């Protein structure tokens, strides 16, 4: 009436939950690159020779 | 601090022209309209209102 060996499983299962990748869009920056310093438009010169 | 009361490299007196030139600013006028609206031709003058840092106005918030 007591508890015995019984016979050896025969496979094991090993159970974990996993979500999956999405698509590659590698979106780098919101404004991108390093923007360049630039003209202002028309600016005009702000000196004058004397004479 | 306070404004320079002459140019330190041509000796112009530039100590009279600080609160003209926020009352044309406040008014819209870009800093080189501005400059220019105050006789400041050369641009060692320029640099010495262009640049001013005004603190005497956070100096004298302090308890007397
Ligand atoms: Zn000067």
């Amino acid at each position: 009436g007591g508890l015995t060996c019984a016979s050896a499983p025969q496979g094991t299962l090993r159970i974990l939950e996993g979500p999956q990748q999405s698509l590659s869009g590698s979106p780098l920056q919101p404004i991108p690159a390093s923007p360049p310093p630039q003209i202002p438009p028309g600016l005009r010169p702000r000196f004058c020779a004397f004479g | 601090m306070i404004i320079p009361v002459r140019c330190f490299t041509c000796g112009k007196i530039v100590g009279n022209k600080w609160e003209a030139y926020l009352g044309l600013l406040q008014a819209e006028y870009t800093e080189g309209d501005a400059l220019d609206a105050l006789g400041l031709k050369r641009y060692c003058c320029r640099r010495m209102l262009l640049a001013h840092v005004d603190l005497i106005e956070k100096l004298l918030n302090y308890a007397p």
